[PDB]
């Protein structure tokens, strides 16, 4: 009973972020547990309850783990974060309000992500035409330039 | 003689904070205001009266056949159980940190890593998060603290502790490379101006490669990380280090040379007709240096020989000099010994003007 | 995912001087960009951003290698 | 069907004691040489029985075993009519007459190369080993001229690698299915191989009259430097003082002395469609060999390509076997890609660029064109 | 052996090209050389030639296969 | 009756309603726009036919 | 069978978004057009440009 | 609708790399893989209830 | 050909004599220093004299 | 064919790489943006490196799509990556567990196998495992028989992680994950943007790489010969665009139908101290002499393909699995024998 919740729970995604949120908080150790009381422990205080206690009530999302940081949030990256795992915490438990929240983040984190595509841009530059200071529009190509009949033809039609 | 490695100019790579961006960047990423302990020193050498080969040679020894020192992890440095870090694989790291140039005199120093990130940023490790655990306390450091070795996401670590150095050569693993090629010219043969249509397509010199020899060379390398202070000392050390291996690689083959009426299996000698003795050298794990550096010698010293060549095959990893002259193999014994003897002279005379010349 | 400790092509130390230069280049973009929006930069055709001045000032050689490898490389933070 | 039991089982079969890799390019490697990685060596074993005559031979590979290379893997003991492991071994000192030795393979060993799809009678060659004891080489490494026999180039293409074991199988790859046999094609009954590529531009820039430096010519060391890989027994330059130059026509002349032919035709070089243009030299364009010596005209793809009919390989084979025409090849590839090591060749963007004018000239020849089909449009 | 055809519209070779046009361009006529680089319309006209060296290329193998299974059944 | 395969990053999908980083720390590609199936393991694509 | 699919191949993001954004034309047993139609329909047609 | 008149539309600085932002505009319409997920949505909302 | 038969015949005996040699260097006297003789012996060519 | 090989390129595959149990799946560590960037790297992280590429014949190494590799950059991590392989098993029905098997359990134990290593019977994560090395044990039902898998591979590999998740069926299974260190070997597969593939043939050491006369010598030596018959002007374009862009420090458009012009971009060649074309002196770095021709050398941005060697290769011996039917051997690598 306990094996088969272990493995469906250490391997669930939601697991490893309140791990992590957990590990920045200092709640648990940074590394990963080495013995099985300490994988026992971080269990305990990653879901919020000890696995034979799971096995007894239904309610599951509503122990996990949350920040003891309290972020307020209305120094950027920090507030990105824990509020991204507030948000992930609440879309799990069902939270009364919820899709208003995640739009205004959203928003946020649309703004974070201009300013990270700010950090990621190398440079463009653009050749110049001396003449025209613009994108250089220059080319080799051809052109049509009908030309006299006297370059096929001579003075007898030939 | 006659100071066969002329002049040499050192100039330092340094960082020009008078460039706003490059002093607020360095400021507020390392509160730097100064030069780095260890900076790029580029080395231009002119050499005359000697051979193309022999200075060749040189370069390509400084490039990868001198023997230098790398960061490496032992095996089991890196600790899997504490290195939470799912990006930073031990291969990105490891090739990080061997690749970063160290100026070590001692090679039982001794580094770990460890990062532990328990912020909600990515955080960037850098060289100065290597802190020394073994080997006497590092008086003046042997890497620059500016390099990241890697990002560390939130709530992630990364443990490694058995950063140690490792000795080897360029021509096994580039991590051992010492200088990077700066400059080479021939001082000595006229040029064309390349500038212009009508020679823009060729090398530029006025000679062709098929029928030149050049005695008068510059040549430009560019060792990575020097101390500041004692930058001449160090390309002192360099150039006399280099000169040593190539006279030691030398005499390598001279011991072979000495005992040719012993059965050898490098040394192979024939009599085929026509009072002719063919000589076969077979030197295992031997470069170019040394190929070009005896045929070049042997045809000067015997200009009438045969034939003499070499093929350094990149497989069957080794290095054949075939010698045919019209000789006996006594002779030819004493004209291949005289002609080892000649590049020990030069090498020796090069060692001796880099003493006198960069103090 | 970093810029290269050392050029790949010669092994001359680059990444002595990478975060410098990528800060140093942020700074200098983001005064060369105007109104156009930051992931719009490599499409602006009056964009004219030149890193030479930069990458001299840092110290790193005229070398097509080193520059090429400093200038390209692409950081894995700054799109993970 | 192609997947049924006639066509899959009977037709065709899968087999054991093969090997299969990306095939890439070694110049160093002769035509009738595949180079084989030492991996693949040690998997693959010669089947040689122990008799009185070879005991000799082969007790260093009983010796080496499993540990060192060259070494063996199984032994066939006729007294116990089985096969016993090597490290089950290490009390019999010595190995019996009778007995069955698996020893790994060597450089000299006899190996079938075969690419798909095999269309041609020389789609299976049997090559000489060269094992790579370098351990970071997985490749069937080959000479580029004997890419012909196969229809192969160096773009992905895997070809299949096994070695005979048997003594009857051994015996005909070395005496039937030799791509010594295949140089002459059975198809157009004329040469296959030849210099390709780098080797045909290397000849020719070897054996022109002048370079843009002046005469063509070489002193004695880069001349002497031109044999150094041929694997040939070079040539005498004790007549030659250091100073004294030598064009490319003397040093093939020095190469092709060994198997002298008489070869009299014009070269690829000299074409008419581009006489009017260019200054093309009187000594470049009439290729002359007269008993193996070379006195004028350059060697491009008409007389040293492959394919070629007429060329000088196919008159080295018909005169002197094809064994002696692959050897040539590969000397003169040697000859060649060390002229290009100094005269070096390349190509640019520039190459291909017009000059203004020629570019004008250029669009008034399409506005021509152009003008005769609107005149047609016209009518 | 022939020009492209105007399979675009009932004479049209392009969305590019006027019905019925009468110029040189229009049918696959390239006045560009590949240094200088080639106009969408030419190279458009490019990739019908690419394609087709391309797809007998892929059925040469196919087709010379079955008739080289047949011939070398009918003589061996 | 049953259940229904869900294309990733759809309405249906648990990461819709999920921001970049909250994709990020768990485990999916935040830069990715997904369009894909997952199915006994592997990721499948309906292609347009 | 009228869903076209394919093993999502994450050779790389190209091949990702490549992937998602193919055509793939119809397969159909009983003919399955193996006829001079079959070099026709993999020409490159003059509708497609754009 | 009536547009300004095509006499005075200032367009001979118009680079050929200016184009680019309408081919940005377009992608960035598009999303390059949106209709997809659209039509499952699609799908799901409206397809498989009817 | 009798010349290169003669010396043939010399180093293949040789050769053997050497490793008949080695074999019994590693029960008499153990592996590990024996694997040392063959580490350094081999630096210097030999392995087989 | 760059439509194809650009699809074929490895880089990040993946941003979510460390997260998944994926086969066959190679991550590139380091991936550059071209010096002559298009439209489509707005939309598509690029693939590949700006590898200085010289255009000459050395030696002929690079005949027949071959290409010379310095040695020196592929130990710096030019193309190197990571290599992973996923290894599912799962337990036939509750006769088959997971464990270590011993002489009592073995009643078909594989010859030539290891059975160390395994920890609860799995290898642990971190721990090279060779060839005949058992990773994962599996005992059915002596009174068991071993149902254990082998690694197998020619190329060893390291444990990158291991865990036990149930499966559709209710059913806990295996999903041990490889990992590979892939350096470019000789033998990788390269190309170009325009579609010019490239096998490794040889690599060079530093010193044996050519120079300039200013110390610049190639990533990659590529046979002019490839150029002619191909027609691929776009890269020699590409290559002296790069020359300049490296010099001016800026990333230039090259996206398709953009205005160009040759004879410009060659004078803008000039602007740099270069060459009209990007000739430079180049000297053999083996012997030190100078080629008669200058020789075209620029950055070319080279993708490497994801056909490793390494995985192709094959080689068998006289034994292994046959087909219970007819007899002969089974089909290719992956099974072992054929
Ligand atoms: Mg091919
Ligand atoms: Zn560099």
């Amino acid at each position: 009973d306990t094996k088969v919740l272990l493995t469906e729970i250490l391997l669930d995604p939601m697991y490893d972020y309140a791990a992590t949120v957990a590990r920045i908080d200092g709640s648990i150790p940074m590394h990963k547990p080495r013995t099985p009381k300490e994988a026992e422990y971080e269990f305990k205080t990653v879901i919020g309850r000890t696995p034979a206690e799971l096995l007894s009530q239904k309610e599951f999302y509503d122990k996990i783990y949350t920040s003891k940081y309290r972020p307020d949030f209305t120094k950027t990256s920090t507030l990105i974060y824990l509020r991204a795992y507030e948000l992930f915490l609440k879309y799990l438990q069902n939270a009364p309000n919820f899709n208003s929240e995640l739009a205004e983040f959203k928003t946020y984190e649309n703004a974070y992500g201009e300013q990270k595509a700010l950090l990621a841009q190398q440079g463009f530059y653009n050749i110049f035409d001396p003449n025209t200071g613009r994108a250089d529009q220059r080319t080799r190509l051809f052109e049509y330039k009908r030309l006299p009949i006297s370059t096929l033809y001579d003075e007898r039609g030939l | 003689m006659e100071k066969i490695f002329q002049n040499v100019e050192i100039k330092p790579f340094l960082i020009d904070f008078s460039n706003l961006f490059i002093k607020n960047a360095a400021k507020k990423l390392f509160q730097l205001e100064e030069q780095l302990p260890l900076v790029p020193v580029n080395v231009v050498m002119d050499f005359k009266g000697i051979s193309r080969a022999a200075v060749h040679g040189l370069s390509r020894v400084l490039q990868d056949e001198i023997p230098n020192y790398m960061l490496d992890i032992k095996p089991g440095g890196y600790k899997i159980e504490d290195s939470t870090d799912l990006f930073m694989t031990e291969q990105f790291i490891r090739n990080r940190i061997n690749f970063i140039p160290i100026y070590a005199k001692n090679e039982t120093l001794v580094f770990a890593l460890r990062s532990l990130n328990n912020s909600c940023e990515v955080k960037t490790i850098y060289s100065r998060d290597l802190i020394q655990v073994a080997g006497p306390k590092l008086k003046y450091p042997i890497f620059n603290p500016t390099f990241e070795i890697g990002f560390l996401q939130p709530g992630k670590s990364l443990i490694i502790e058995d950063i140690y150095i490792k000795k080897g050569i360029g021509r096994k693993h580039a991590a051992f490379n010492l200088a990077v090629k700066t400059h080479f010219s021939h001082l000595d043969i006229e040029q064309y101006p390349t500038d212009k249509k009508e020679y823009m397509a060729l090398s530029g010199y006025k000679q062709s490669s098929m029928t030149s020899d050049p005695r008068h060379h510059r040549l430009g390398l560019c060792f990575p990380a020097v101390p500041l202070p004692h930058i001449n000392q160090a390309v002192r050390t360099y150039l006399k280090n280099a000169c040593r291996i190539i006279i030691g690689r030398i005499q390598s083959i001279q011991k072979i040379y000495e005992n040719f009426e012993e059965p050898q299996p490098e040394l192979v000698l024939f009599s085929m007709d026509e009072e002719k003795t063919k000589a076969i050298i077979t030197i295992k794990d031997e470069t170019h240096t040394i190929g070009n550096l005896l045929k070049t010698y042997i045809y000067e010293m015997i200009p009438d020989i045969s034939f003499v060549g070499y093929q350094c095959v990149p497989h069957k990893q080794e290095m054949v000099l075939t010698i045919i002259h019209k000789a006996s193999q006594e002779d030819l014994i004493t004209l291949l010994e005289k002609s080892i003897q000649n590049i020990i002279q030069t090498f020796q005379i090069l060692e001796k003007n880099v003493d006198e010349l960069i103090a | 995912m970093l810029i290269p400790v050392v050029c790949f092509t010669c092994g001359f130390p680059i990444g002595t001087y990478a975060a410098i230069f990528d800060k140093a280049r942020t700074e200098y973009i983001k005064t060369k960009m105007g109104g156009t929006l930051p992931q719009n930069i490599p499409l602006d055709a009056s964009l004219q951003i030149e890193l030479k001045d930069l990458i001299t000032a840092l110290g790193i050689p005229m070398r097509v290698c080193c520059r090429t490898h400093l200038i390209t490389t692409l950081d894995y933070r700054k799109y993970y | 069907r192609k997947e049924g039991r006639i066509r899959k089982s009977l037709l065709g079969s899968q087999v054991w004691s093969i090997s299969r890799s990306t095939i890439c390019g070694n110049s160093d490697l002769h035509l009738d040489e595949v180079g084989y990685p030492i991996s693949f060596a040690r998997t693959l074993q010669v089947a040689e029985t122990v008799q009185h005559y070879n005991i000799n031979r082969l007790m260093p590979y009983f010796l080496n075993g499993k540990r060192q290379y060259p070494g063996c893997s199984r032994v066939y003991k006729q007294i116990t009519q089985s096969v016993h492991d090597i490290e089950g071994l290490k009390q019999d000192f010595r190995l019996e007459v009778g007995d069955i030795l698996y020893r790994d393979v060597v450089t000299g060993d006899v190996a079938f190369f075969n690419r798909q799809p095999s269309l041609e009678r020389s789609s299976i060659g049997v090559h000489r080993i060269v094992v790579l004891e370098n351990p970071k080489i997985s490749t069937f490494q080959m000479n580029v001229s004997a890419c012909a026999w196969y229809n192969a180039d160096f773009d992905g293409d895997q070809m299949n690698l096994w070695v005979p074991w048997s003594v009857m199988s051994r015996v005909e790859a070395e005496l039937l299915c030799s791509v010594r046999n295949w140089f002459i094609s059975t198809k157009s009954s004329g040469p296959v191989n030849g210099q390709v590529q780098d080797s045909t531009v290397g000849s020719f820039l070897l054996t022109r009259t002048n370079t843009p430096m002046g005469k063509n010519v070489m002193n004695k060391l880069h001349a002497m430097g031109l044999f150094q890989t041929t694997q040939t027994d070079p040539p005498c330059f004790a007549n030659y003082s250091p100073t004294d130059l030598l064009d490319g026509k003397s040093v093939v002349s020095m190469l092709l002395r060994q198997t002298p032919i008489n070869y009299q035709r014009a070269p690829t070089w000299y074409s008419e469609v581009y006489a009017p243009y260019m200054h093309y030299n009187k000594q470049d364009i009439s290729t002359q060999i007269r008993n193996g010596e070379l006195i004028e005209g350059v060697l491009d793809k008409k007389a040293v390509g492959a394919g070629s009919s007429g060329g000088i390989y196919h008159l080295i084979s018909r005169r002197y076997g094809p064994q002696q025409a692959l050897k040539m090849i590969f000397a003169t590839q040697q000859l060649a890609l060390n002229y290009v090591r100094n005269a070096g060749f390349t190509v640019s963007t520039a190459d291909m660029l017009l000059t203004p004018e020629a570019h004008q000239e250029v669009q008034e020849i399409i506005n021509e064109l152009l003008l005769e089909s609107e005149e047609i449009n016209n009518r | 052996t022939q020009r492209i055809q105007p399979q675009f519209s009932f004479g049209r070779t392009l969305v590019y090209y006027p019905r019925f046009a009468l110029e040189a361009q229009a049918y696959g006529f390239i006045c560009n050389s590949y240094i200088a680089g080639l106009t969408s319309p030419e190279f458009i006209f490019g990739e019908m030639n690419g394609r087709f060296d391309l797809i007998n290329k892929a059925l040469s193998t196919s087709s010379t296969g079955y008739a080289n299974r047949k011939a070398i059944f009918g003589l061996q | 009756v049953s259940t229904f395969p869900i294309m990733r990053g759809s309405n249906r999908c648990h990461t819709h309603h999920l921001s970049k980083t909250a994709k990020k720390e768990i485990g999916e590609d935040p830069n990715e726009p997904g369009g894909y199936f997952i199915a006994r393991g592997g990721e499948w694509v309906v292609d347009l036919l | 069978n009228r869903v076209s699919t394919q093993s999502l191949e994450r050779k790389n993001l190209l091949n990702t978004i490549s992937a998602l954004r193919t055509v793939n034309t119809h397969n159909t047993t009983n003919a399955s057009k193996q006829t001079e139609r079959a070099d026709m329909m993999r020409r490159v047609h003059a509708s497609y440009p754009g | 609708i009536t547009y300004g008149p095509i006499e005075t539309v200032d367009n001979e600085e118009l680079t050929e790399a200016d184009m680019l932002s309408f081919i940005s505009a377009a992608v960035n319409s598009t999303g390059l893989i949106g209709y997809n997920i659209k039509s499952f949505d699609d799908l799901m909302d409206n397809g498989i209830p009817q | 050909q009798m010349i290169l038969q003669q010396v043939d015949m010399k180093l293949t005996e040789v050769i053997t004599q050497a490793r008949q040699y080695f074999k019994i260097m590693e029960e008499k006297i153990g592996r590990v220093q024996s694997d040392a003789i063959r580490e350094i012996l081999t630096m210097e060519g030999k392995v087989d004299d | 064919y760059e439509t194809n090989q650009g699809r074929q390129t490895g880089g990040w595959y993946c941003f979510s790489w460390p997260y998944r149990v994926d086969m066959n799946r190679f991550f590139q560590f380091y991936n550059e943006m071209p010096l002559v960037k298009t439209i489509a790297h707005n939309y598509v992280i690029p693939n590949g490196l700006n590898t200085i590429v010289a255009y000459m014949i050395y030696g002929g190494y690079n005949q027949e799509d071959s290409v010379i590799v310095s040695q020196s950059f592929i130990d710096r991590g030019g193309f190197a990556g990571t290599f992973y392989r996923e290894e599912k098993v799962e337990l036939e029905s509750d006769i088959e567990s997971f464990g270590k098997p011993d002489p009592l359990i073995t009643k078909n134990l594989k010859p030539g196998a290891n059975y160390e290593k395994l920890v609860d019977g799995f290898v642990p994560v971190g721990t090279v495992v060779k060839k005949g090395d058992i990773i994962i044990g599996k005992v059915a039902k002596n009174k068991y028989i071993d149902r254990s898998v082998m690694y197998g591979f020619d190329e060893p590999a390291v444990v990158d992680a291991v865990m036990r998740p149930h499966g559709p069926n209710d059913e806990i299974f295996g999903l041990m994950r490889l990992r590979y260190e892939r350096n470019l070997n000789i033998g990788d597969k390269m190309s170009s943007r325009s579609g010019n593939k490239g096998i490794a043939a040889l690599a060079l050491p530093t010193s044996d790489m050519p120079f300039t006369e200013d110390g610049l010598q190639p990533d990659l030596i590529v046979n002019p010969h490839s150029h002619p018959s191909r027609m691929t002007n776009g890269q020699m374009i590409e290559t002296t665009v790069g020359l300049a862009n490296a010099l001016q420090g800026v990333v230039t458009d090259g996206t398709a139908f953009l205005p160009i012009n040759v004879q410009l971009l060659s004078e803008r060649l000039a602007q740099e101290g270069l060459r009209f074309n990007g000739c430079q002196k180049m000297f053999n770095g083996q012997t030190g002499e100078y080629f008669d021709a200058a020789i075209f050398i620029g950055p070319t941005y080279h993708q490497r393909l994801q056909k490793f060697v390494l995985d192709d290769r094959y080689a068998v011996a006289s034994y292994g699995p046959t087909d219970a039917l007819t007899g002969q051997p089974l089909d290719g690598k992956r099974s072992h024998g054929g």
